């Protein structure tokens, strides 16, 4: 009933037919009890729907070593979608749904079961935008320039570990800070690359890393314009607005390769500002 | 002394061209021998002779009245265009700036065909696709966008390229354009010019994607 409802079948009336499946899920959902407890068969269907979509991708190697993807990339389309319109069919039944709003023991892991399987969804599907757009861009590249810890947590991670596993949350916002440092290089665009990290994979990418990204962008494309001389002193002057906004929150590891790069660009007192600025925003309280 | 730096160094050129006139030699060019000085000096004086010397650089007619110049349609005529031309080659090197941090880390690398540089400045000033955009993309970008930057930077021919690769997105306007570029002064012939006019007026007046309605 919950396929139909949300779709299945539909490739061969039809609101009609999807709104009784609709109304079936409701009705004969059943009820969490005390047995410990027995969650109801509503909340097992969602579990088994939500599995059998991603049977396929949960074991496997995300990647296959000359880089590729082990599932198609259609594949990883069409999964998401599945999984977008589920997540799509519980939010138009929020108030109609036994468990999905907040509600007596039994009730209460109903409740936090249903909530739970919801956030692996929007994981899921963040999970596998995250592994698309990595390879709209050049991962051999990318794989290339990095350390061998990293390749080899790369080498076996897993679906399931980018999914739900904070090793594979850790490594996703190692990619992303390595993927934009490329995409600077190839330079094509920066802030496009931003406003695609910036929402769809929100609650994996943080805001304070894309405006980062944007100070990065300049100094690199201060060391790519750096023959000129009146063009530079507008990139490194708004570079450096950039780094102070996200001063209270720059990592050791990108404060120095702003500070090298300042350096090469003679912008001396400049990266002496920076520096200062970083340590009060550490540290306000004094 | 009275002579600020600048001012003392315009007076050594003033004497030049007063010891040629003197002399009798040959009038040399005095735009050029006060530009001399003023890349002494920062870029703000420079880019304006720049300006003098493009906006002076017209055929004239020798031993004739000034007002008679300056009334004439002949030469009012070409101040329009030596003005676009340093117009669009001032935009087209703020573009340059704008992808590359200075005019020489441009250079090393080799400035780029208007159509890749204008294309590299579409990446940065639009990173993300605006919803009202029109007649899909190209390569990666609006069609539109790439014709009016080109046309900004003042390469017709990379907006023209631009056309050859959306023939069948942009309809009836490849003749058109192809008609502008060849037309001098940048004007269409009155029949062509109403057509084209006419339709933008009838349904396209406020259309979503306003590159489309600067072009």
């Amino acid at each position: 009933a919950l396929a139909v409802a949300c779709g299945q079948g539909s490739d061969l009336m039809d609101r009609n037919t999807e709104n009784l499946a609709r109304a079936a899920f409701i009705e004969y959902g059943g009820q969490p009890r005390l047995a410990s407890v027995r969650l109801s068969s509503r909340h097992d269907a969602l579990a088994l729907y939500l599995t059998r979509l991603v049977r396929t991708l949960w074991k496997a190697k995300v990647v296959q070593v000359d880089i590729s993807s082990t599932i198609p990339t259609s594949k990883l389309v069409t999964i998401q979608e599945n999984v977008e319109r589920l997540r799509n069919f519980l939010e138009a039944n929020k108030s109609t749904i036994q468990g999905l709003a907040p509600p007596d023991i039994a009730n209460q892991k109903e409740h936090q079961a249903l909530h739970a399987l919801q956030k692996l969804m929007e994981s899921i599907s963040e999970g596998i935008s995250f592994v698309l757009m990595l390879f709209d861009e050049r991962v051999s590249d990318i794989y290339a320039r990095l350390d061998a810890v990293s390749q080899q947590q790369l080498k076996d991670l897993t679906y399931e570990q980018l999914f739900s596993q904070t090793p594979g949350k850790e490594l996703a916002k190692v990619l992303v800070k390595a993927i934009v440092n490329r995409n600077i290089a190839s330079g094509a665009n920066v802030e496009t690359v931003a406003d695609a990290l910036r929402r769809r994979c929100g609650s994996f990418c943080s805001p304070d890393d894309v405006v980062t990204f944007k100070a990065q962008e300049q100094l690199q494309r201060a060391s790519e314009q750096a023959h000129n001389s009146p063009v530079l002193r507008a990139l490194l002057a708004e570079s450096l607005r950039l780094f102070e906004q996200v001063a209270g929150s720059l990592t050791p590891a990108n404060l120095t390769t702003a500070v090298e790069q300042y350096i090469s660009l003679k912008y001396y007192a400049g990266a002496i500002q920076l520096c200062l600025t970083v340590a009060q925003q550490k540290d306000r309280g004094n | 002394s009275s002579l600020d730096n600048i001012e003392m160094a315009y007076a050594r050129q003033i004497y030049i061209y007063n010891e040629k006139i003197v002399n009798g030699h040959l009038q040399p060019n005095l735009v050029d021998l006060c530009a001399s000085v003023a890349e002494l000096d920062d870029k703000s004086i420079s880019d304006m002779w720049t300006m003098v010397k493009q906006m002076t650089d017209v055929l004239l007619t020798p031993a004739t009245d000034a007002l008679k110049n300056r009334s004439s349609v002949e030469v009012r005529m070409e101040f329009v265009r030596q003005a676009l031309a340093y117009l669009e080659q001032s935009y087209k090197n703020y573009t340059l700036v704008t992808v590359f941090g200075n005019l020489h880390q441009a250079q090393l690398g080799g400035v780029p065909g208007t159509y890749q540089l204008v294309r590299s400045f579409l990446n940065i000033k639009l990173p993300a696709p605006l919803p009202g955009l029109q007649d899909g993309e190209v390569e990666g970008h609006p069609v539109w966008a790439l014709i009016y930057y080109c046309m900004r930077c003042g390469d017709l021919l990379a907006a023209s390229q631009v056309v050859n690769r959306a023939q069948h997105q942009l309809g009836e306007f490849k003749t058109w354009f192809q008609e502008y570029m060849n037309s001098k002064d940048r004007r269409l012939s009155p029949a062509t010019e109403n057509k084209l006019r006419l339709h933008y007026r009838r349904a396209l007046r406020n259309n979503t994607d306003p590159y489309k309605r600067a072009v």
